């Protein structure tokens, strides 16, 4: 039965990334004036299955000079770790309850960057050891403040298992005490999944593929699938810690329904931010990272140490 | 009915797939490439038929030669060609790419992008209209669904 | 102004022999059974109109005889290293030959060239080349003026001889059958090959008779892999396995629907020694001199290496040791 | 006369309803919120892109297309072999070998267009003195082989019978402004 | 157990896709094909040779940062305590301090990249 | 007038540094471009395209010939010029004619 | 039969419009800061 839950878990995630490409597709065509997908399929609702059955088909790539095992294990990590976030998340009740979910997250996410960094250093060409540093300076720039941002949020949560965060909010967002961190968070995360303005570890017009220039059919696959399952992790965690969804004991459903349409909302806005805005340079993601959000995040961080002492209102322990 | 009609329905997904997702490797060498933008462009939008461009050889699948091919690019025309992963497939768009076009009788031109590559689909044009190149896309889409590679590999 | 109907195409001697006969500028007509994208690198090899596919069935003898309509020359390449569920050694060396003579002959075809093998005897222990033999017979007795090839072991980038050797690394060592002494083999360069069978489409003097393509060395099996992972500076650790066993081996690879990496029969070809000259004409008749192994293995070899040896020069391998047998 | 893209203004404009103003231009990000609202307006346009194979762009009279040579409308060619349009190609496409027919007439027994090497650029069709050589409108003529595109005497004809109606009728339209 | 067993099954996932990656396609290998990238051309040195980072001090001072992520951590528990004054304090000089360390950098141009 | 070299000894020692310069060069060309070629084998043609222009006899010609081979010499350093490009000196694509009068009857003119 | 040859109107075509508009936002800025600071005051509550 434990089984059965792993597979209505990752299978419908698994088909929501898959679809996700496609919506990305057809919002970014329709922004910008065109149709996009509608041939393969109704709509082109089979163009996903259609990409990857031609990608896994295709024929994959050993150069001669890459280092072989760190140049396979790294799209299997990628997968591993981007399937992984998803277990400890409350929707509104986890498959994994842990007691320091968000610590699980940050380790976990943080582990992913490793993914990228082999897979450029491996491929042994210039362009992949190009992305695999830029992808060093962005995880550089973005982690310090991820941290201090998701504390001075947790100082009004109390612990840090997720699943509290759900009775945190069983009256109102934890948007509206905590705006100003809810847009760095958003920034922070969208830095972190490699997506635009912050997309510079595929960086195409100045690299012609970041760390996967290399990469051909199955393992660019495994790629491309962790990229849009971070993001939709990313933004269901943003739903959840922020943007409370309502939660009736009797009612999970509900829960489920709010989640997944602001969660529909965020990712959508990724789409919308990426067809809206240039690129980054990335000493400039790094400056504004440490010369903007750090400062103003180590402001709030004591701010809200103290928000809670001269309130009195100090959060529940369990 | 028989494994040999199994093996057809299976080479029927196969080519499904391939000629639904093809992706061009982002090349254009000339005037002709501004033909390709256009068709990129929203008025006919490439992308409606799953034709999505991607800049690394290892992630495409047709190479469009769409200009002139001089002696001193064919060498890298040719190693671009070579990696990318097969299957793959070349189209030979405007005059220059097809023949030698106005500079075919020039010492520093390659008569035809065919003595370098094999090329799938010859689009004759100076350049070709948006729409030839995406009838010229359309061709090789046919080319594609005619291929029945397992039903050769079953019969032999 | 030959016209040349090449029958074997589309594998890894036919693809050179087609490349030369465009070179040498006569038509050339490739008969072909597989897909279609499979013959797009001969697609390249010809000038406009220079160069005429058409699809062809062995079953279908009126295929064979619409590519052999107007043909001066017909080379035959066809063959195989494994027993196919529909075609088996008999057929692909004995009956698909003969029909193709005899549609030639009907034609009325001035040469036609038929490829075989060195070591091709009536009683060789390997069932391929027992056929070869037989398929020999056959074509000089439907068309007695063919001209009959017996290449030795043909090395190239496409080949299955140092391709298959640089392949047992994925074995961790290299089983031989007397730890490789006691087996003589004598390697020929796939272009030295193709040289040879186009020039003899043309030569006044080889008509009716028989050829033997062999490079210039003759190495012990041994040495000739010690050689090749020198080249592929791979870790090489032969050890003796009797001959039994290297056939069992050969009958489990040999079980895959798709192309084998190894089979019974590949192992005893690969075992049986090659044979001495022996008053046959050679290459030299036909003016083609034979290109040592050691200055094209390096093409055929640089890709099996790792990165910390890819640069490796030429002369940084010892050369083989060869017998005077 | 000239303008200035970019001048400096000022450098003192101090007042705090200004530079509240500008520091909520920093931390709200305006400039960016609006270029979100411009890619929202345009989501809900109707999208420019055509259904390409039942639904083709404009064209003039005047396009340059797939070659063609005609016929009298008593069946007759009207080809005469002048060789103008082999003296005027640019790119030197065209090859042309006339014979006196057995009507005692001027007539070509081959006239060769290399499709891979012609230009499209309508000088033929310009230079000929009787309207025998036309540019249809036809543009979608793409094969799979090159020598298909090696256009014989027999093929411009066939081109020229096929789309007689749409040549006429384009020169028929055009005729005045040449 | 229940932790593992998905963990596993996801490392499953991945290594079965990569396995049918390989093990489906036709391969066709050959030197030209498995040479390395770069634009067309053949590549004019080793990818292995030292590249030059600009941002090193950055990346050192990250490093103090996040140890400094690691003293902050503990605060959802440490805020449960009877003694808020002793709690605050430290937070606050622990904070102030990380600001003066970001601060002295920045004007010493430690945060601008190396040239 | 010099171009260069006042006479033909000075044009021939620039030469002689010219063919040092080649000759230290080659090894690195080899190993650094994966030319399927011996280091002794890439020093044979360097000898030979020297020798080809043997036959000059005038100051200005021969600075000319040096000048243009330290181009090439320089576009060899430097890997702009790539195997392909390099390969080209060898010729092994050719098919050699006969000078033989009865092999020239026989093939054309 | 008097030319008829491709023209402009009489009188001429309607002004176009080529300087560039970019209207300006209304919102102040007080009153963003405002909305913000109610909003954070009474989550705090
Ligand atoms: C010279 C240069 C030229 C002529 C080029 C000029 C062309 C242009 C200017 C136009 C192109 C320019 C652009 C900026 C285009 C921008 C828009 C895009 C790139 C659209 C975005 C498209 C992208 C990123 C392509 C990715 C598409 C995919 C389908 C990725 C793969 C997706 C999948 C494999 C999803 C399916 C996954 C699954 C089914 C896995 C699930 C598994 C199980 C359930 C077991
Ligand atoms: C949810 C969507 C994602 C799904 C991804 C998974 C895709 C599953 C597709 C199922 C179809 C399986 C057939 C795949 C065949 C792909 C490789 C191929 O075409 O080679 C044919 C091969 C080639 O046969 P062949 O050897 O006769 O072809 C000629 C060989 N050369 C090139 C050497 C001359 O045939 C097979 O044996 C494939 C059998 C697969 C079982
Ligand atoms: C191709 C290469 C692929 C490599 C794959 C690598 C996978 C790594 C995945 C990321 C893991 C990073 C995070 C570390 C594991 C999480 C530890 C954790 O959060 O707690 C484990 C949990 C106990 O936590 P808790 O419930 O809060 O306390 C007890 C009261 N319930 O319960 C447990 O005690 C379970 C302990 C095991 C935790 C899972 C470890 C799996 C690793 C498999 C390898
Ligand atoms: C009551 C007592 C206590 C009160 C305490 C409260 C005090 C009030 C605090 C107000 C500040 C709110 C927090 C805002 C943080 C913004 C930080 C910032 O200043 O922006 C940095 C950057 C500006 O760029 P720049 O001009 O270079 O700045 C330096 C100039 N030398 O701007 C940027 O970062 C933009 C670059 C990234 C753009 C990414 C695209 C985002 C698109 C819009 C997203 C909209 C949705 C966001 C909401 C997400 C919700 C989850
Ligand atoms: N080491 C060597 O390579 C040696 C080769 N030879 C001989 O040279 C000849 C060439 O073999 P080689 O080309 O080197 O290796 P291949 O296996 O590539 O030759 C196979 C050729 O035969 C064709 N073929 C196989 N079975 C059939 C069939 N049933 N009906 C029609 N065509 C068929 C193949 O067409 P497709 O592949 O498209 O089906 C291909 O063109 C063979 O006779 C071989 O024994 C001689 C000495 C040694
Ligand atoms: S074929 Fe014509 S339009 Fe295209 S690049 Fe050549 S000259 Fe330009
Ligand atoms: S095409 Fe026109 S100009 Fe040329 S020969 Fe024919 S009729 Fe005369
Ligand atoms: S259109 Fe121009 S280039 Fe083409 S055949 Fe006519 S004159 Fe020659």
């Amino acid at each position: 039965m434990f089984f059965i839950n792993i597979l209505t878990l990752l299978v419908p995630i698994l088909i929501a990334m898959a679809f996700l490409t496609l919506v990305e597709r057809k919002i970014l065509g329709y922004m910008q004036l065109r149709k996009g997908p509608n041939i393969v399929g109704p709509y082109g609702i089979l163009q996903p299955f259609a990409d990857a059955m031609k990608l896994f088909m295709k024929e994959p790539m050993r150069p001669l000079t890459t280092s072989m095992s760190l140049f396979i294990i790294a799209p299997t990590l990628s997968l591993t770790l981007a399937l992984s976030l998803w277990v400890p998340l409350p929707m509104p009740h986890p498959l994994i309850n842990l007691n320091l979910g968000i610590l699980f997250i940050l380790a976990t996410s943080s582990l992913s960057v490793y993914s990228i960094l082999w897979s450029g250093w491996a491929s042994n060409s210039k362009y992949s050891l190009f992305g695999a540093l830029r992808a060093v300076a962005q995880t550089i720039s973005y982690e310090v403040t991820m941290a201090i941002i998701l504390l001075s949020v947790l100082l009004m949560n109390g612990s840090y298992s997720l699943q509290t965060l759900i009775t945190t909010q069983e009256h109102m967002w934890l948007l509206l005490p905590a705006w100003p961190m809810a847009m760095m968070w958003f920034i922070s995360t969208l830095a972190e999944t490699n997506r635009a303005p912050f997309d510079l570890t595929e960086g195409e017009s100045e690299l012609v593929s970041g760390f996967n220039v290399e990469y051909a059919a199955g393992p660019f696959a495994l790629f491309f699938m962790a990229e849009y399952t971070n993001i939709i992790l990313m933004n269901a965690l943003t739903t959840i810690i922020f943007l409370g969804p309502l939660y009736y004991i009797n009612l999970p459903e509900l829960y489920s329904t709010n989640f997944m349409m602001e969660a529909l909302l965020l990712s959508s806005t990724f789409l919308w931010i990426r067809a809206s805005y240039p690129r980054f340079r990335y000493d400039q993601l790094m400056h504004l990272l440490w010369k903007n959000f750090l400062p103003l995040t180590l402001a709030l961080c004591m701010w809200h140490i103290s928000l809670p002492i001269f309130t009195a209102g100090v959060p529940p322990y369990m | 009915s028989r494994a040999e009609y199994v093996v057809t329905k299976l080479d029927d997904l196969i080519n499904w797939a391939r000629r639904s997702s093809l992706w061009p490797m982002t090349f254009g060498l000339a005037c002709c490439a501004v033909e390709m933008m256009h068709m990129a462009a929203p008025r006919y939008d490439m992308d409606r038929f799953g034709v999505v461009f991607r800049a690394s050889p290892r992630q495409a699948d047709v190479m469009i030669v769409a200009g002139t091919l001089t002696n001193k690019m064919a060498p890298a025309l040719r190693k671009v060609y070579d990696q990318m992963p097969e299957p793959r497939y070349v189209v030979s768009m405007g005059s220059c790419a097809n023949g030698g076009g106005y500079y075919h009788y020039s010492y520093s031109v390659v008569r035809g992008c065919d003595r370098i590559v094999p090329v799938d689909i010859y689009v004759p044009g100076c350049p070709p209209t948006a729409e030839a190149l995406l009838y010229g896309i359309l061709q090789l889409q046919r080319k594609i669904k005619r291929e029945q590679k397992l039903k050769i590999w079953y019969r032999r | 102004g030959v016209v040349a109907t090449v029958f074997g195409a589309t594998g890894f001697l036919g693809r050179y022999v087609v490349n030369h006969l465009g070179r040498m500028g006569s038509q050339v007509i490739i008969p072909y059974r597989c897909d279609v994208y499979d013959i797009m690198h001969l697609r390249l090899m010809g000038d406009l109109g220079q160069l005429t596919f058409l699809e062809w069935d062995a079953r279908d003898k009126d295929s064979i005889r619409k590519a052999v309509q107007h043909s001066n020359v017909v080379i035959n390449l066809i063959g195989r290293e494994w027993e196919t569920r529909n075609f088996d050694f008999e057929d692909v060396f004995v009956n698909i030959p003969r029909a193709i003579a005899q549609a030639s002959k009907e034609a009325g075809v001035e040469r036609f060239i038929h490829v075989s093998h060195l070591n091709a005897s009536m009683k060789s222990s390997s069932k391929s080349l027992r056929s070869k033999a037989v398929g020999e017979k056959e074509v000089r007795s439907v068309f007695p003026e063919a001209i009959i090839i017996r290449p030795s072991d043909i090395f190239g980038r496409e080949d299955r001889f140092l391709n298959h050797f640089a392949n047992y690394r994925w074995f961790l060592a290299v089983p031989l059958v007397s730890l490789g002494f006691k087996t003589v083999k004598q390697p020929v360069y796939v272009a030295d090959v193709s040289k040879g069978i186009v020039n003899a489409t043309k030569d006044p003097d080889a008509v009716g008779k028989t050829f033997a393509f062999t490079g210039p060395n003759r190495y012990l099996l041994f040495h000739l892999v010690k050689y090749i992972f020198g080249m592929t500076h791979r870790t090489f650790i032969p050890y003796p396995l009797p001959l039994f066993v290297y056939s069992w081996i050969g009958k489990l690879f040999g079980l895959s629907p798709f192309e084998p990496w190894t089979t019974k029969d590949k192992v005893e070809r690969i075992h049986i020694s090659d044979v001495m000259p022996t008053d046959l004409p050679g290459l030299e008749d036909l003016g083609v001199q034979p290109t040592p192994l050691e200055l094209k293995s390096i093409e055929v070899l640089r890709r099996h290496r790792t990165y910390r040896w890819l640069s490796s020069e030429i002369e940084e391998t010892k050369p083989a040791k060869t017998v005077n047998y | 006369t000239y303008k200035y893209v970019n001048k400096k203004e000022q450098e003192s404009e101090v007042d705090m309803k200004s530079a509240t103003d500008n520091a909520a231009r920093i931390l709200m990000w305006t400039e960016l919120i609006r270029g979100l609202g411009m890619t929202l307006s345009y989501l809900f346009r109707e999208p420019a892109t055509i259904n390409y194979p039942f639904e083709k762009g404009p064209l003039s009279p005047r396009f340059r297309g797939e070659h063609a040579l005609r016929r009298y409308p008593s069946g007759e060619e009207r080809c005469i072999a002048c060789k103008l349009c082999e003296a005027i190609c640019p790119a030197q496409a065209i090859t042309i070998e006339a014979e006196p027919r057995a009507d005692g007439s001027r007539r070509t027994t081959r006239y060769d267009i290399d499709m891979t090497k012609c230009i499209y650029c309508g000088f033929c069709q310009e230079a000929c003195p009787v309207d025998a050589i036309v540019e249809g409108p036809n543009f979608e003529f793409s094969t799979e082989t090159h020598e298909e595109l090696l256009y014989n005497k027999e093929k411009l004809l066939n081109n020229g019978d096929k789309w007689e109606a749409e040549i006429a009728a384009n020169i028929q339209a055009d005729y005045l402004y040449r | 157990m229940n932790l593992y067993t998905v963990i596993f099954i996801n490392i499953l996932l991945s290594l079965t896709l990569i396995l049918v990656a390989f093990w489906l396609p036709q391969m066709n290998l050959y030197s030209e094909k498995a040479n390395p990238y770069e634009c067309g051309f053949d590549p004019t040195s080793s990818a292995r040779l030292p590249f030059s980072m600009k941002f090193f001090l950055v990346a050192i001072t990250f490093l103090l940062f996040d140890l400094e992520i690691a003293l902050l951590l503990p605060l959802p528990w440490a805020i449960q305590t009877i003694k808020t004054s002793t709690m605050m304090i430290m937070a606050f000089i622990l904070v102030t301090i990380l600001s003066l360390g970001l601060a002295y950098e920045w004007t010493q141009k430690g945060l601008e990249w190396t040239e | 007038k010099p171009i260069f070299s006042r006479d033909l000894n000075e044009a021939k020692r620039r030469v002689r540094e010219l063919y040092r310069a080649w000759y230290r060069e080659v090894p690195n060309t080899v190993h650094l471009m994966q030319l399927d070629i011996t280091v002794k084998q890439g020093r044979d043609k360097v000898r030979e395209m020297f020798m080809k222009n043997a036959h000059v006899t005038d100051p200005r010609v021969v600075d000319l010939l040096v000048i243009k081979g330290k181009m090439e010499l320089q576009e060899t350093i430097k890997v702009w010029k790539q195997r392909t490009h390099v390969m080209r000196f060898f010729h092994e694509t050719e098919t050699p004619r006969p000078k033989d009068f009865l092999s020239k009857f026989y093939m054309g003119h | 039969s008097k030319v008829k040859q491709d023209m402009p109107p009489p009188g001429g075509y309607g002004p176009i419009d080529y300087k560039r508009n970019l209207p300006r936002r209304g919102l102040s800025g007080y009153s963003m800061f405002a909305v913000g600071i109610g909003a954070l005051i009474f989550g705090y509550w």
